[PDB]
């Protein structure tokens, strides 16, 4: 009912995978041209969810 | 000077140029969500 939230997803990421690559990275990674380090604020995203 | 609430100005732009990459990564811009699109496409 909470939600099980355990479970997590890449949202946002820069580059695709290949096959059978795993990648558990939690670095916050920039969408656009702010480097937007250590914040979400604008530009960037963490990218699990 | 800004389109009031209640008195929407919505502009037909065509067969013209753009850059979204501009119009969205600029520092003075406070928020950017994109619906199907991406700004990177111009």
């Amino acid at each position: 009912v909470g939600g099980n939230y355990n479970y997590l997803y890449r949202l946002f990421r820069k580059s695709n995978l290949k096959p059978f690559e795993r990648d558990i990275s939690t670095e916050i990674y920039q969408a656009g041209s702010t480097p937007c380090n250590g914040v979400e604020g604008f530009n960037c995203y963490f990218p699990l969810q | 000077r800004f389109a009031s609430v209640y008195a929407w100005n919505r502009k037909r732009i065509s067969n013209c140029v753009a850059d979204y990459s501009v119009l969205y990564n600029s520092a003075s811009f406070s928020t950017f969500k994109c619906y199907g699109v991406s700004p990177t496409k111009l």
